[PDB]
């Protein structure tokens, strides 16, 4: 059935402060290895 | 830089002492507060060599050409990204 008149968009209301982070921690096992300028940091 | 562009001659600097009743500074140079332009220094080497003056000339220090790039502030590998701005 088309629905058209309800908000689909109820997720949020469950978000909680570490709601993005706790996303990314589990989104840091997908991602390829990162590229490396070869030093620590510009300070090295 | 507009004060570093032309020659100058002085002299050695002679004994300043303190007046005994105002404090002031007393000299007996006279050519104390002689400061002669010149705009090469051939012409400050002729001028002294005419009037006898024992000299001694120190060349002219420009500073080196610098290379300059705002993008180095901001470099994937090397040293010289700023931690700030």
């Amino acid at each position: 059935p088309f629905d058209n008149t309800t908000y689909k968009n109820l997720q949020h209301h469950d978000y909680s402060t570490y709601t993005f982070l706790d996303l990314n921690l589990d989104l840091s096992k997908f991602r390829m290895p990162q590229p490396s300028s070869g030093r620590e940091s510009p300070r090295h | 830089v507009n004060n570093t562009k032309k020659w100058k001659m002085e002299f050695d600097t002679r004994e300043r002492w303190e007046n005994p009743l105002m404090g002031w500074a007393s000299t007996a140079d006279p050519l104390s507060n002689l400061v002669l332009t010149f705009s090469t220094k051939e012409d400050a080497i002729a001028f002294a060599e005419k009037n006898g003056w024992s000299y001694d000339v120190e060349e002219r220090k420009v500073p080196k050409p610098k290379s300059k790039s705002y993008g180095a502030n901001f470099s994937w590998n090397k040293r010289t990204r700023v931690s700030t701005k």
